[PDB]
């Protein structure tokens, strides 16, 4: 809701970036993605989120990790759909968890895990 | 378009149109309409993996409308359920 | 089409397109999609009568998209709420 | 549902046919409509409901009692939308109550009133 | 939706959906799609007044999808042409 | 294509404003409409055209002269469709003829007549 | 949806929606609407190969909406033409 | 068109089935496809064409020779779009040429080449 610039380094990820989105704090912001968003202004986190996912769709190493239907979603700024086993009610797409626009404190998690995180689980 | 009550009401071609409609809503600003179409897809196919057929296709088949239809057809047959309209 | 989260995101012309999308689904075989668009219409307009503006227009105005937009515009202005995008 | 032939004569109605759909047993099947459906075959009650509403949209004295958007619904066999105050959850259109194809045992009620009828009220 | 080759392929309800699709395109930014749908409407109805049935309805009937269908039905019958699908 | 302000008085019109759109120079800019556009800035004539038609749809005395489908067109800035007998090829909607943004020199004509005007007919 | 008269009026996301509208009509019973959308696609992109970008993608790129947008973006930039809306 | 039964054996094809659709008499009906349609009934040639293209989209060795957008077309019974250089006016998809349901007298040609065939060329 409040503007600001994106900061952070992120981390290198393998060809299975979101395999742990449903565990612990999920997956980190890929370093390559952080390089594209670093120092950019965003009117709101939601804005950061759209931009984040659009960047993902443009990174060859990450996009290939998603199906055609999920890449199309990311291309328009929407988070990819999670597997059915990871949804939670109407929350059916990956979410961003804060540990601001500090990419080093932001992670990607499934809805089910995100709920548990905020409940101490 | 029109949402039929079951797989037996859809010819393969018609099912492909429903998939393309889902694809169109997939790139819409919101998931409001998409989600209702996805619930309908899950309901009529009755496949246990539901939306995964769409967003997480198996490596053993093509990530395409044709592939989705094929996998669905093979599963419904393997489970003795009515197939697409002829 | 794209569903904005506020009346202020819509120009009068854009709101009419939404009303027309609502009319198209209004004649579709089911109300699956129609009902989502109506919920959206109710949410952004914030008028206490909600869907009545579409299905039960007052006799003091025209039963049409132009009439629906006009009534919304007046009610929102009278209640000091933001209007359509200029 | 099993097929059957619609029967019954119905009752005469004024220009406020559904004004009392939210009270008692609701509004009766108009005689003019009953005449059009009498002795006809329907594969199911749902098929009857669609034809029912379709005939309503064709009856000049009845259609004029509905808005343009509601007339369009009836034309495709869908029940008209009720007023906001008469809905009940996802049930937002008039329903047909049985007191299977006997038009004299069928009435039009709002979802709110219909639920009360079956809850013993 | 799907454009059928003739009036006999459309039930009345289906024809109403085609009209609502025309209405939706009528309020679109351009007439690109609208015009093709209007050519199709003119072609299958075979009514001499073509688009006038839509944009210039007679005072003797309702300016609505139902009215258009009624006028079309009466004209095709008066001229011994096949009517809507039953 | 070039910006500018709308100027002019226009003329009073009856309940058959466009009955002569296919004759001479067609119908004039209604005075009531001119009052709504006078002194307004437009980036281009096309912009003036859209605004013009939207104003028409808002004037009760004029709108009632058009069908529901033509009013919907004008509401979005598009010119109403002419009768089939007045079209010319792909030109099927009323056009604006210049005799700039001077409403006193602008008139509404059918496509067929517009072509003839520019050919001395 | 709304058809803009220039590539510069479209953001990359909006262009993908158009490609998706094209895909939906691509599976419709006729090509009546599809063909109008293709003419529009050809007109605004201005690429000499026109529809080939959709139906005959080069092997050096992905056969997908993202690939189509990417190729258009590069070709337009290489030819000094305005790109997608930022 | 009058109904009939498809007949013929067809010819074997490589991974460039339509490469010569723009030359001579075009590409022949693949034997594998002929086997699927042989002895089948069709209300019209148009009905044959749709089933024809549908079978093509189901043949792995043939479908892989077409783009995703063209495979989708064939799946609904529509002929694939030809390359821009092979179209002719509003004719932008491969056509079937008769040399009515004899698959051995039917070939696939581009619209450009097809017109020349019938113009004596
Ligand atoms: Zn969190
Ligand atoms: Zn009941
Ligand atoms: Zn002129
Ligand atoms: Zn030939």
């Amino acid at each position: 809701n409040k503007p600001g610039k994106a900061t952070g380094k992120g981390k290198p990820v393998n060809n299975k970036w979101l395999n742990n989105a449903g565990k612990d704090l999920g997956s980190p912001v890929p370093d390559r993605i952080a390089n594209k968003l670093r120092d950019k202004e965003f009117k709101s986190f939601d804005d950061f989120r759209k931009k984040f996912w659009e960047e993902v769709s443009k990174d060859p190493e990450l996009s290939k990790q998603f199906s055609r239907n999920n890449n199309d979603r990311m291309k328009v700024g929407k988070a990819p759909k999670t597997r059915t086993q990871d949804v939670s009610g109407k929350r059916t797409s990956f979410e961003l968890h804060h540990e601001v626009y500090d990419m080093d404190a932001i992670s990607v998690v499934t809805p089910k895990r995100h709920i548990d995180i905020h409940r101490g689980k | 378009m029109e949402l039929k009550n079951s797989i037996s009401d859809y010819t393969e071609a018609e099912f492909v149109q429903l998939l393309k409609e889902i694809e169109k809503e997939n790139v819409a600003a919101t998931d409001d309409v998409l989600d209702v179409l996805l619930e309908h897809f899950v309901k009529i196919t009755e496949h246990p993996d539901g939306t995964d057929l769409i967003y997480y296709p198996s490596d053993n088949r093509d990530d395409s409308p044709e592939g989705i239809v094929k996998e669905i057809k093979e599963w419904r047959a393997a489970n003795g359920k009515p197939g697409f309209k002829q």
